[PDB]
Protein backbone atom coordinates (compact mmCIF):
# COMPACT_ATOMS: atom_id res chain seq x y z
CA UNK A 1 0.00 0.00 0.00
CA UNK A 2 3.19 2.40 0.85
CA UNK A 3 4.16 1.71 -2.92
CA UNK A 4 0.63 2.29 -4.18
CA UNK A 5 1.00 5.43 -2.41
CA UNK A 6 3.73 6.82 -4.52
CA UNK A 7 1.82 5.71 -7.76
CA UNK A 8 -0.60 8.26 -7.21
CA UNK A 9 1.71 10.88 -5.88
CA UNK A 10 4.25 10.17 -9.10
CA UNK A 11 1.11 10.49 -11.07
CA UNK A 12 -0.11 14.25 -8.94
CA UNK A 13 3.79 15.39 -9.47
CA UNK A 14 3.60 14.33 -12.95
CA UNK A 15 0.37 16.57 -13.92
CA UNK A 16 2.09 19.54 -12.08
CA UNK A 17 5.66 19.29 -14.45
CA UNK A 18 2.82 19.00 -17.59
CA UNK A 19 0.50 21.89 -16.41
CA UNK A 20 4.05 24.19 -16.12
CA UNK A 21 5.48 23.10 -19.73
CA UNK A 22 1.82 22.32 -21.16
CA UNK A 23 0.50 25.55 -19.63
CA UNK A 24 -3.15 24.16 -20.13
CA UNK A 25 -5.66 21.65 -17.88
CA UNK A 26 -6.74 19.55 -21.27
CA UNK A 27 -3.07 19.10 -22.65
CA UNK A 28 -1.87 18.41 -19.65
CA UNK A 29 -4.66 16.19 -18.73
CA UNK A 30 -3.57 13.76 -21.46
CA UNK A 31 -0.09 12.60 -20.44
CA UNK A 32 -2.02 11.74 -16.63
CA UNK A 33 -4.95 9.73 -18.49
CA UNK A 34 -2.75 7.64 -20.34
CA UNK A 35 -0.03 7.21 -17.47
CA UNK A 36 -2.92 4.98 -15.56
CA UNK A 37 -4.60 3.76 -18.34
CA UNK A 38 -1.53 1.77 -18.89
CA UNK A 39 -1.06 0.80 -15.62
CA UNK A 40 -3.78 -0.96 -15.18
CA UNK A 41 -3.39 -2.24 -18.49
CA UNK A 42 -0.51 -3.61 -16.77
CA UNK A 43 -2.56 -5.77 -13.83
CA UNK A 44 -4.62 -7.38 -17.06
CA UNK A 45 -1.58 -8.72 -18.28
CA UNK A 46 0.13 -9.71 -14.99
CA UNK A 47 -3.07 -11.57 -14.24
CA UNK A 48 -3.64 -13.16 -17.36
CA UNK A 49 0.47 -13.91 -17.40
CA UNK A 50 -0.14 -15.42 -13.96
CA UNK A 51 1.59 -13.01 -11.70
CA UNK A 52 0.35 -11.27 -8.63
CA UNK A 53 0.93 -7.61 -6.69
CA UNK A 54 4.10 -7.30 -5.16
CA UNK A 55 6.95 -5.45 -4.66
CA UNK A 56 8.81 -6.19 -7.34
CA UNK A 57 5.74 -5.93 -9.94
CA UNK A 58 4.74 -2.77 -7.73
CA UNK A 59 7.87 -0.55 -8.07
CA UNK A 60 7.36 -2.08 -11.85
CA UNK A 61 4.51 0.09 -12.64
CA UNK A 62 6.42 2.82 -10.43
CA UNK A 63 9.78 2.55 -12.68
CA UNK A 64 7.00 2.03 -15.79
CA UNK A 65 5.70 5.02 -15.12
CA UNK A 66 8.88 7.07 -16.52
CA UNK A 67 8.47 5.00 -19.63
CA UNK A 68 4.87 5.58 -20.03
CA UNK A 69 4.79 9.53 -19.42
CA UNK A 70 7.70 9.72 -22.08
CA UNK A 71 5.02 8.09 -24.61
CA UNK A 72 2.57 10.69 -23.48
CA UNK A 73 4.93 13.19 -23.17
CA UNK A 74 6.63 12.84 -27.04
CA UNK A 75 3.13 12.87 -29.01
CA UNK A 76 1.91 15.23 -27.20
CA UNK A 77 4.57 17.46 -27.39
CA UNK A 78 4.70 16.62 -31.19
CA UNK A 79 1.83 17.77 -32.06
CA UNK A 80 2.30 20.91 -30.34
CA UNK A 81 5.43 21.57 -32.13
CA UNK A 82 3.82 21.54 -35.17
CA UNK A 83 0.83 23.56 -34.33
CA UNK A 84 3.30 26.87 -33.58
CA UNK A 85 5.83 25.40 -36.43
CA UNK A 86 3.04 25.61 -39.05
CA UNK A 87 0.08 26.86 -37.88
CA UNK A 88 -2.07 24.06 -37.92
CA UNK A 89 -5.61 23.34 -36.50
CA UNK A 90 -5.57 20.04 -33.70
CA UNK A 91 -6.50 17.28 -35.75
CA UNK A 92 -4.55 18.24 -38.53
CA UNK A 93 -1.28 18.75 -36.66
CA UNK A 94 -1.58 15.32 -34.65
CA UNK A 95 -2.90 13.47 -37.90
CA UNK A 96 0.97 14.60 -39.36
CA UNK A 97 2.27 14.37 -36.03
CA UNK A 98 1.84 10.54 -35.60
CA UNK A 99 2.76 9.70 -39.00
CA UNK A 100 6.07 11.76 -38.07
CA UNK A 101 6.97 9.88 -34.56
CA UNK A 102 4.64 6.50 -35.51
CA UNK A 103 7.46 4.66 -36.45
CA UNK A 104 9.99 5.81 -34.17
CA UNK A 105 7.75 5.03 -31.07
CA UNK A 106 7.32 1.43 -32.48
CA UNK A 107 10.54 0.63 -33.00
CA UNK A 108 11.96 2.20 -29.79
CA UNK A 109 9.62 -0.26 -27.92
CA UNK A 110 11.89 -3.29 -29.38
CA UNK A 111 15.24 -1.76 -28.61
CA UNK A 112 13.83 -1.23 -24.83
CA UNK A 113 12.98 -5.00 -24.71
CA UNK A 114 16.01 -5.75 -25.52
CA UNK A 115 17.06 -4.20 -22.36
CA UNK A 116 14.28 -5.29 -20.29
CA UNK A 117 13.54 -8.68 -21.82
CA UNK A 118 17.09 -10.59 -21.18
CA UNK A 119 16.23 -10.18 -17.32
CA UNK A 120 13.60 -12.36 -17.57
CA UNK A 121 16.68 -15.02 -18.10
CA UNK A 122 18.13 -15.14 -14.93
CA UNK A 123 18.50 -18.35 -13.31
CA UNK A 124 16.91 -20.20 -10.39
CA UNK A 125 16.13 -17.49 -6.89
CA UNK A 126 17.80 -14.37 -8.43
CA UNK A 127 15.63 -15.18 -11.84
CA UNK A 128 12.44 -15.00 -10.55
CA UNK A 129 12.91 -12.03 -8.77
CA UNK A 130 14.41 -10.24 -11.82
CA UNK A 131 11.86 -11.74 -14.43
CA UNK A 132 8.61 -9.94 -12.34
CA UNK A 133 10.21 -6.44 -13.32
CA UNK A 134 11.15 -7.56 -16.57
CA UNK A 135 7.26 -9.14 -17.75
CA UNK A 136 5.55 -5.75 -16.13
CA UNK A 137 7.97 -3.07 -17.66
CA UNK A 138 8.11 -4.91 -20.88
CA UNK A 139 3.94 -5.47 -20.72
CA UNK A 140 3.72 -2.04 -19.28
CA UNK A 141 5.61 -0.55 -22.24
CA UNK A 142 3.75 -2.51 -25.21
CA UNK A 143 0.49 -0.96 -23.86
CA UNK A 144 1.94 2.26 -23.45
CA UNK A 145 3.02 2.21 -27.51
CA UNK A 146 -0.61 0.66 -28.26
CA UNK A 147 -1.80 3.71 -26.75
CA UNK A 148 0.13 5.89 -28.02
CA UNK A 149 -1.49 5.31 -31.49
CA UNK A 150 -4.73 4.66 -30.39
CA UNK A 151 -5.93 6.81 -27.54
CA UNK A 152 -3.42 10.01 -27.44
CA UNK A 153 -3.96 10.79 -30.60
CA UNK A 154 -7.49 10.78 -30.32
CA UNK A 155 -6.77 12.72 -27.10
CA UNK A 156 -4.14 15.27 -29.02
CA UNK A 157 -6.78 15.39 -31.94
CA UNK A 158 -9.68 16.57 -29.83
CA UNK A 159 -8.49 18.29 -26.64
CA UNK A 160 -5.53 20.26 -27.88
CA UNK A 161 -6.22 24.06 -27.99
CA UNK A 162 -5.62 25.70 -30.94
CA UNK A 163 -1.73 27.32 -31.56
CA UNK A 164 -1.06 29.90 -33.96
CA UNK A 165 2.45 30.16 -35.82
CA UNK A 166 4.80 31.64 -33.96
CA UNK A 167 3.06 31.55 -30.77
CA UNK A 168 5.32 30.01 -28.52
CA UNK A 169 3.26 31.47 -25.48
CA UNK A 170 5.91 34.20 -24.86
CA UNK A 171 3.15 37.02 -24.95
CA UNK A 172 0.75 36.07 -22.21
CA UNK A 173 1.20 38.25 -18.95
CA UNK A 174 1.56 36.05 -15.84
CA UNK A 175 3.66 33.69 -14.45
CA UNK A 176 3.63 31.12 -17.55
CA UNK A 177 4.81 34.64 -19.54
CA UNK A 178 8.27 34.56 -17.70
CA UNK A 179 8.79 30.83 -17.80
CA UNK A 180 8.17 30.50 -21.91
CA UNK A 181 10.08 34.00 -21.93
CA UNK A 182 13.08 32.34 -20.18
CA UNK A 183 12.62 28.73 -22.08
CA UNK A 184 12.62 30.44 -25.44
CA UNK A 185 15.94 32.16 -24.51
CA UNK A 186 16.83 29.35 -22.38
CA UNK A 187 16.63 27.17 -25.92
CA UNK A 188 18.60 29.63 -27.76
CA UNK A 189 21.81 29.25 -25.65
CA UNK A 190 21.04 25.28 -25.49
CA UNK A 191 22.13 25.99 -29.49
CA UNK A 192 24.01 29.14 -29.07
CA UNK A 193 26.79 26.29 -27.11
CA UNK A 194 25.96 23.14 -28.17
CA UNK A 195 27.13 25.29 -31.64
CA UNK A 196 30.10 25.90 -30.16
CA UNK A 197 31.06 22.92 -28.35
CA UNK A 198 30.61 20.93 -32.18
CA UNK A 199 33.47 23.02 -33.58
CA UNK A 200 35.86 21.11 -31.15
CA UNK A 201 34.85 17.40 -30.78
CA UNK A 202 38.27 16.33 -29.48
CA UNK A 203 37.58 18.20 -26.01
CA UNK A 204 34.58 16.36 -25.32
CA UNK A 205 36.24 12.74 -26.37
CA UNK A 206 38.69 12.56 -23.59
CA UNK A 207 36.08 14.49 -21.07
CA UNK A 208 33.93 11.39 -22.31
CA UNK A 209 36.64 8.81 -21.56
CA UNK A 210 36.70 10.61 -18.07
CA UNK A 211 33.44 9.40 -17.48
CA UNK A 212 33.52 6.36 -18.40
CA UNK A 213 36.86 5.71 -16.51
CA UNK A 214 35.11 7.22 -12.93
CA UNK A 215 31.96 4.79 -13.96
CA UNK A 216 34.27 2.20 -14.16
CA UNK A 217 36.02 2.95 -10.93
CA UNK A 218 32.35 4.12 -8.65
CA UNK A 219 31.39 0.84 -10.35
CA UNK A 220 33.74 -1.70 -8.85
CA UNK A 221 34.56 0.02 -5.26
CA UNK A 222 30.14 0.12 -4.88
CA UNK A 223 29.45 -3.06 -3.02
CA UNK A 224 26.65 -5.63 -4.02
CA UNK A 225 23.68 -7.50 -2.75
CA UNK A 226 20.51 -9.07 -3.40
CA UNK A 227 17.76 -7.54 -1.14
CA UNK A 228 18.18 -4.87 1.69
CA UNK A 229 16.86 -6.05 5.03
CA UNK A 230 13.27 -4.18 6.03
CA UNK A 231 12.09 -3.46 9.48
CA UNK A 232 9.07 -5.63 9.26
CA UNK A 233 7.91 -4.34 13.30
CA UNK A 234 8.97 -7.94 14.17
CA UNK A 235 11.79 -9.96 15.15
CA UNK A 236 13.13 -13.23 16.98
CA UNK A 237 15.13 -13.69 19.86
CA UNK A 238 16.20 -17.52 21.04
CA UNK A 239 17.84 -18.71 23.90
CA UNK A 240 20.41 -21.69 24.58
CA UNK B 1 25.28 -21.08 -5.77
CA UNK B 2 25.52 -23.94 -6.50
CA UNK B 3 24.78 -25.03 -9.17
CA UNK B 4 26.24 -21.34 -11.23
CA UNK B 5 25.69 -18.16 -10.31
CA UNK B 6 26.65 -14.79 -12.22
CA UNK B 7 24.90 -15.44 -14.80
CA UNK B 8 24.04 -11.49 -15.64
CA UNK B 9 27.67 -10.46 -17.59
CA UNK B 10 26.61 -13.20 -20.69
CA UNK B 11 22.74 -11.65 -20.19
CA UNK B 12 23.87 -7.94 -20.89
CA UNK B 13 26.17 -8.88 -23.38
CA UNK B 14 23.31 -10.26 -25.47
CA UNK B 15 21.79 -7.37 -24.49
CA UNK B 16 23.94 -5.44 -25.42
CA UNK B 17 24.32 -7.13 -28.74
CA UNK B 18 20.12 -6.88 -29.97
CA UNK B 19 19.97 -3.27 -29.09
CA UNK B 20 23.00 -2.37 -31.47
CA UNK B 21 21.26 -4.75 -34.20
CA UNK B 22 17.53 -3.37 -33.59
CA UNK B 23 19.19 0.21 -33.88
CA UNK B 24 21.30 -0.68 -37.06
CA UNK B 25 18.04 -1.80 -38.42
CA UNK B 26 16.23 1.24 -37.23
CA UNK B 27 19.00 3.52 -38.94
CA UNK B 28 19.61 1.07 -41.73
CA UNK B 29 22.79 1.75 -40.58
CA UNK B 30 26.13 0.01 -39.04
CA UNK B 31 27.26 3.19 -37.53
CA UNK B 32 24.50 4.95 -36.46
CA UNK B 33 23.41 3.21 -33.19
CA UNK B 34 26.77 4.24 -31.64
CA UNK B 35 25.85 7.77 -31.22
CA UNK B 36 22.85 5.85 -29.44
CA UNK B 37 24.93 3.16 -27.56
CA UNK B 38 27.35 5.92 -26.18
CA UNK B 39 24.80 7.51 -24.25
CA UNK B 40 24.77 4.38 -21.53
CA UNK B 41 27.21 5.56 -19.32
CA UNK B 42 26.28 9.29 -18.79
CA UNK B 43 23.43 7.83 -16.69
CA UNK B 44 25.05 5.24 -14.76
CA UNK B 45 27.67 7.15 -13.50
CA UNK B 46 24.63 9.42 -11.53
CA UNK B 47 23.37 5.83 -10.54
CA UNK B 48 26.07 5.36 -9.11
CA UNK B 49 27.34 8.76 -7.85
CA UNK B 50 23.82 8.44 -6.17
CA UNK B 51 23.95 5.15 -4.59
CA UNK B 52 27.78 5.24 -2.95
CA UNK B 53 26.79 9.05 -1.92
CA UNK B 54 23.92 8.05 -0.23
CA UNK B 55 25.33 4.75 1.14
CA UNK B 56 23.84 2.08 -0.72
CA UNK B 57 24.59 -1.09 -2.24
CA UNK B 58 24.13 -2.77 -5.60
CA UNK B 59 20.90 -4.41 -5.25
CA UNK B 60 18.03 -5.64 -7.12
CA UNK B 61 16.26 -2.46 -7.00
CA UNK B 62 19.67 -0.40 -7.71
CA UNK B 63 19.89 -2.70 -11.25
CA UNK B 64 16.56 -1.82 -12.14
CA UNK B 65 16.17 1.16 -11.81
CA UNK B 66 19.61 1.88 -13.43
CA UNK B 67 18.05 0.21 -16.65
CA UNK B 68 15.06 2.24 -16.32
CA UNK B 69 17.72 5.28 -16.80
CA UNK B 70 19.15 3.89 -19.70
CA UNK B 71 16.06 2.89 -21.61
CA UNK B 72 14.82 6.64 -20.88
CA UNK B 73 18.15 8.08 -21.71
CA UNK B 74 18.35 5.67 -24.88
CA UNK B 75 15.22 6.51 -26.10
CA UNK B 76 16.25 10.29 -26.16
CA UNK B 77 19.15 9.67 -27.61
CA UNK B 78 17.15 7.59 -30.39
CA UNK B 79 14.80 10.27 -31.19
CA UNK B 80 17.61 12.96 -31.11
CA UNK B 81 19.24 11.13 -34.13
CA UNK B 82 16.51 9.93 -36.00
CA UNK B 83 15.55 13.64 -35.71
CA UNK B 84 18.52 14.79 -37.05
CA UNK B 85 19.03 11.90 -39.75
CA UNK B 86 15.33 12.40 -40.66
CA UNK B 87 16.30 16.28 -41.23
CA UNK B 88 19.27 15.36 -44.33
CA UNK B 89 17.13 12.54 -45.80
CA UNK B 90 13.73 14.26 -46.27
CA UNK B 91 14.67 17.80 -46.25
CA UNK B 92 18.38 18.42 -47.43
CA UNK B 93 20.21 19.30 -44.54
CA UNK B 94 23.94 19.34 -43.39
CA UNK B 95 25.60 17.79 -40.53
CA UNK B 96 25.75 20.41 -37.97
CA UNK B 97 22.41 22.19 -39.42
CA UNK B 98 20.73 18.85 -38.95
CA UNK B 99 21.84 18.35 -35.77
CA UNK B 100 21.33 21.90 -34.11
CA UNK B 101 17.84 21.57 -36.12
CA UNK B 102 16.97 18.66 -34.44
CA UNK B 103 18.15 19.65 -30.70
CA UNK B 104 16.64 21.90 -30.17
CA UNK B 105 13.44 20.39 -31.22
CA UNK B 106 14.01 17.54 -28.84
CA UNK B 107 15.09 19.58 -25.84
CA UNK B 108 11.49 20.67 -24.22
CA UNK B 109 10.36 17.07 -24.35
CA UNK B 110 13.47 16.09 -22.59
CA UNK B 111 13.28 18.57 -19.68
CA UNK B 112 9.98 17.91 -19.54
CA UNK B 113 10.30 13.37 -18.96
CA UNK B 114 13.33 14.34 -17.04
CA UNK B 115 11.59 16.91 -14.41
CA UNK B 116 8.45 14.84 -14.21
CA UNK B 117 9.85 11.73 -13.88
CA UNK B 118 12.85 13.02 -11.25
CA UNK B 119 10.31 15.18 -8.96
CA UNK B 120 8.00 11.64 -9.72
CA UNK B 121 10.45 9.09 -7.78
CA UNK B 122 11.22 12.32 -5.14
CA UNK B 123 8.51 10.31 -3.19
CA UNK B 124 10.80 7.13 -2.99
CA UNK B 125 14.47 9.03 -1.91
CA UNK B 126 12.18 10.88 0.69
CA UNK B 127 10.31 8.18 2.05
CA UNK B 128 11.04 6.93 5.37
CA UNK B 129 8.94 4.10 7.67
CA UNK B 130 7.15 0.61 5.94
CA UNK B 131 9.10 -0.52 2.47
CA UNK B 132 11.60 2.41 3.06
CA UNK B 133 14.45 0.54 2.20
CA UNK B 134 13.46 -0.88 -0.98
CA UNK B 135 11.75 2.62 -1.62
CA UNK B 136 14.65 4.39 -1.21
CA UNK B 137 17.00 2.04 -3.21
CA UNK B 138 14.80 2.10 -6.24
CA UNK B 139 14.58 5.91 -5.73
CA UNK B 140 18.21 6.98 -5.31
CA UNK B 141 19.16 5.72 -7.92
CA UNK B 142 16.87 6.41 -10.42
CA UNK B 143 16.95 9.76 -8.80
CA UNK B 144 21.48 10.25 -9.92
CA UNK B 145 20.59 8.75 -12.92
CA UNK B 146 17.81 10.68 -14.80
CA UNK B 147 20.08 14.05 -13.24
CA UNK B 148 23.28 13.09 -15.27
CA UNK B 149 21.45 11.82 -18.02
CA UNK B 150 19.58 14.75 -18.73
CA UNK B 151 22.54 17.42 -18.24
CA UNK B 152 25.00 15.35 -19.33
CA UNK B 153 23.48 13.70 -22.83
CA UNK B 154 22.05 16.90 -24.29
CA UNK B 155 25.42 18.48 -24.29
CA UNK B 156 26.85 14.87 -25.43
CA UNK B 157 24.33 13.39 -28.05
CA UNK B 158 24.63 16.09 -30.29
CA UNK B 159 28.52 15.02 -30.02
CA UNK B 160 28.09 11.55 -30.92
CA UNK B 161 25.60 12.29 -33.77
CA UNK B 162 28.43 14.62 -35.77
CA UNK B 163 31.36 12.19 -34.66
CA UNK B 164 30.02 8.99 -35.48
CA UNK B 165 28.76 10.70 -38.83
CA UNK B 166 32.57 11.51 -39.65
CA UNK B 167 33.99 8.58 -39.09
CA UNK B 168 31.87 6.92 -41.58
CA UNK B 169 31.47 9.16 -43.78
CA UNK B 170 31.94 8.34 -47.45
CA UNK B 171 32.89 11.58 -49.41
CA UNK B 172 29.06 12.86 -50.39
CA UNK B 173 28.78 14.99 -47.04
CA UNK B 174 28.86 17.25 -45.84
CA UNK B 175 28.80 20.89 -46.85
CA UNK B 176 24.48 20.93 -47.50
CA UNK B 177 22.41 18.21 -49.34
CA UNK B 178 20.19 18.84 -52.03
CA UNK B 179 17.97 17.31 -53.31
CA UNK C 1 7.70 -7.49 -48.02
CA UNK C 2 10.38 -9.07 -50.41
CA UNK C 3 10.66 -4.84 -52.07
CA UNK C 4 10.61 -3.47 -48.55
CA UNK C 5 13.75 -5.77 -48.09
CA UNK C 6 15.55 -5.34 -51.21
CA UNK C 7 15.74 -1.23 -49.61
CA UNK C 8 16.69 -2.64 -46.34
CA UNK C 9 19.71 -5.02 -46.86
CA UNK C 10 20.58 -4.10 -43.13
CA UNK C 11 16.70 -4.80 -41.40
CA UNK C 12 17.17 -7.95 -43.52
CA UNK C 13 20.72 -8.83 -42.17
CA UNK C 14 19.63 -8.07 -38.69
CA UNK C 15 16.73 -10.48 -38.33
CA UNK C 16 18.63 -12.90 -39.18
CA UNK C 17 21.29 -12.33 -36.89
CA UNK C 18 18.31 -12.06 -34.07
CA UNK C 19 16.83 -15.48 -35.38
CA UNK C 20 20.75 -16.84 -35.46
CA UNK C 21 21.73 -15.35 -31.37
CA UNK C 22 18.29 -16.91 -30.18
CA UNK C 23 19.44 -20.16 -31.70
CA UNK C 24 22.56 -20.18 -30.57
CA UNK C 25 21.73 -19.50 -27.10
CA UNK C 26 18.92 -22.28 -27.60
CA UNK C 27 21.96 -24.84 -28.19
CA UNK C 28 23.42 -24.38 -24.81
CA UNK C 29 19.80 -24.44 -23.06
CA UNK C 30 18.48 -27.27 -24.75
CA UNK C 31 18.25 -31.38 -23.35
CA UNK C 32 20.24 -33.56 -25.10
CA UNK C 33 18.89 -37.62 -25.27
CA UNK C 34 18.44 -40.59 -27.34
CA UNK C 35 14.40 -40.15 -27.54
CA UNK C 36 11.90 -38.06 -26.64
CA UNK C 37 10.00 -39.61 -23.86
CA UNK C 38 8.20 -42.07 -25.88
CA UNK C 39 7.11 -45.19 -23.90
CA UNK C 40 3.46 -45.11 -22.39
CA UNK C 41 3.74 -44.27 -18.41
CA UNK C 42 3.03 -47.04 -15.77
CA UNK C 43 2.59 -47.59 -12.23
CA UNK C 44 3.26 -50.69 -10.10
CA UNK C 45 1.45 -52.25 -7.01
CA UNK C 46 3.96 -54.26 -4.71
CA UNK C 47 2.56 -56.54 -2.05
CA UNK C 48 4.10 -59.35 0.22
CA UNK C 49 2.45 -61.95 1.73
C1 LIG D 1 -5.22 3.86 -10.77
C2 LIG D 1 -3.83 3.85 -11.33
C3 LIG D 1 -3.00 2.64 -11.04
C4 LIG D 1 -2.89 2.24 -9.58
C5 LIG D 1 -3.75 1.07 -9.10
C6 LIG D 1 -3.05 -0.04 -8.33
C7 LIG D 1 -3.80 -0.66 -7.16
C8 LIG D 1 -3.03 -1.66 -6.28
C9 LIG D 1 -3.88 -2.53 -5.38
C10 LIG D 1 -3.21 -3.50 -4.44
C11 LIG D 1 -3.63 -3.41 -2.98
C12 LIG D 1 -3.84 -4.70 -2.19
O1 LIG D 1 -5.14 -5.03 -1.82
C13 LIG D 1 -6.05 -5.44 -2.82
O2 LIG D 1 -7.11 -4.50 -2.86
C14 LIG D 1 -8.45 -5.04 -3.26
C15 LIG D 1 -9.49 -3.95 -3.32
O3 LIG D 1 -9.73 -3.18 -2.15
C16 LIG D 1 -8.80 -6.19 -2.38
O4 LIG D 1 -10.19 -6.63 -2.65
C17 LIG D 1 -10.90 -7.10 -1.55
O5 LIG D 1 -12.03 -6.16 -1.17
C18 LIG D 1 -13.30 -6.34 -1.84
C19 LIG D 1 -14.39 -5.63 -1.10
O6 LIG D 1 -15.36 -4.96 -1.86
C20 LIG D 1 -13.66 -7.79 -2.06
O7 LIG D 1 -14.75 -7.87 -2.92
C21 LIG D 1 -12.55 -8.58 -2.63
O8 LIG D 1 -12.97 -9.94 -2.82
C22 LIG D 1 -11.33 -8.50 -1.80
O9 LIG D 1 -10.28 -9.29 -2.38
C23 LIG D 1 -7.86 -7.25 -2.59
O10 LIG D 1 -8.01 -8.33 -1.63
C24 LIG D 1 -6.40 -6.89 -2.58
O11 LIG D 1 -5.69 -7.70 -3.50
C1 LIG E 1 12.92 -12.83 -33.60
C2 LIG E 1 12.85 -12.51 -35.07
C3 LIG E 1 13.32 -11.16 -35.52
C4 LIG E 1 12.44 -9.96 -35.20
C5 LIG E 1 13.17 -8.66 -34.87
C6 LIG E 1 12.56 -7.37 -35.41
C7 LIG E 1 13.49 -6.19 -35.62
C8 LIG E 1 13.14 -4.89 -34.89
C9 LIG E 1 14.30 -3.96 -34.60
C10 LIG E 1 14.01 -2.49 -34.79
C11 LIG E 1 12.84 -2.18 -35.71
C12 LIG E 1 12.89 -0.85 -36.41
O1 LIG E 1 11.66 -0.26 -36.64
C13 LIG E 1 11.38 0.21 -37.93
O2 LIG E 1 12.58 0.63 -38.53
C14 LIG E 1 12.36 1.26 -39.88
C15 LIG E 1 13.68 1.67 -40.48
O3 LIG E 1 13.76 1.91 -41.89
C16 LIG E 1 11.37 2.37 -39.80
O4 LIG E 1 10.96 2.70 -41.17
C17 LIG E 1 10.62 4.03 -41.33
O5 LIG E 1 11.75 4.70 -42.06
C18 LIG E 1 11.84 4.37 -43.46
C19 LIG E 1 12.83 5.29 -44.11
O6 LIG E 1 13.83 5.87 -43.30
C20 LIG E 1 10.49 4.39 -44.14
O7 LIG E 1 10.58 4.04 -45.49
C21 LIG E 1 9.54 3.50 -43.41
O8 LIG E 1 8.33 3.28 -44.14
C22 LIG E 1 9.33 4.06 -42.06
O9 LIG E 1 8.30 3.39 -41.34
C23 LIG E 1 10.18 2.06 -39.06
O10 LIG E 1 9.44 3.26 -38.74
C24 LIG E 1 10.38 1.30 -37.78
O11 LIG E 1 9.17 0.74 -37.30
C1 LIG F 1 22.78 -1.15 -23.16
C2 LIG F 1 22.05 -2.24 -22.44
C3 LIG F 1 21.85 -2.05 -20.96
C4 LIG F 1 22.65 -2.95 -20.04
C5 LIG F 1 23.87 -2.34 -19.39
C6 LIG F 1 24.32 -2.96 -18.07
C7 LIG F 1 25.09 -2.09 -17.08
C8 LIG F 1 24.60 -2.17 -15.62
C9 LIG F 1 23.15 -2.60 -15.43
C10 LIG F 1 22.86 -3.47 -14.23
C11 LIG F 1 24.01 -3.66 -13.26
C12 LIG F 1 24.62 -5.04 -13.20
O1 LIG F 1 24.32 -5.78 -12.06
C13 LIG F 1 25.05 -6.95 -11.76
O2 LIG F 1 24.12 -7.96 -11.44
C14 LIG F 1 24.72 -9.19 -10.80
C15 LIG F 1 23.63 -10.16 -10.42
O3 LIG F 1 22.67 -9.77 -9.44
C16 LIG F 1 25.67 -8.84 -9.70
O4 LIG F 1 26.31 -10.05 -9.17
C17 LIG F 1 26.44 -10.10 -7.79
O5 LIG F 1 25.12 -10.34 -7.08
C18 LIG F 1 24.47 -11.59 -7.37
C19 LIG F 1 23.49 -11.97 -6.28
O6 LIG F 1 23.91 -11.90 -4.94
C20 LIG F 1 25.37 -12.76 -7.72
O7 LIG F 1 24.81 -13.39 -8.84
C21 LIG F 1 26.83 -12.50 -7.97
O8 LIG F 1 27.61 -13.57 -7.42
C22 LIG F 1 27.37 -11.20 -7.51
O9 LIG F 1 28.64 -10.91 -8.12
C23 LIG F 1 26.66 -7.92 -10.17
O10 LIG F 1 27.69 -7.64 -9.19
C24 LIG F 1 26.03 -6.65 -10.65
O11 LIG F 1 26.98 -5.68 -11.06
Amino acid sequence: HEVVKTLVEAIILVFLVMYLFLQNFRATLIPTIAVPVVLLGTFAVLAAFGFSINTLTMFGMVLAIGLLVDDAIVVVENVERVMAEEGLPPKEATRKSMGQIQGALVGIAMVLSAVFVPMAFFGGSTGAIYRQFSITIVSAMALSVLVALILTPALCATMLKPIAKGDHGEGKKGFFGWFNRMFEKSTHHYTDSVGGILRSTGRYLVLYLIIVVGMAYLFVRLPSSFLPDEDQGVFMTMVQ
Amino acid sequence: ERLSGNQAPSLYAISLIVVFLCLAALYESWSIPFSVMLVVPLGVIGALLAATFRGLTNDVYFQVGLLTTIGLSAKNAILIVEFAKDLMDKEGKGLIEATLDAVRMRLRPILMTSLAFILGVMPLVISTGAGSGAQNAVGTGVMGGMVTATVLAIFFVPVFFVVVRRRFSRKNEDIEHSH
Amino acid sequence: MPNFFIDRPIFAWVIAIIIMLAGGLAILKLPVAQYPTIAPPAVTISASY
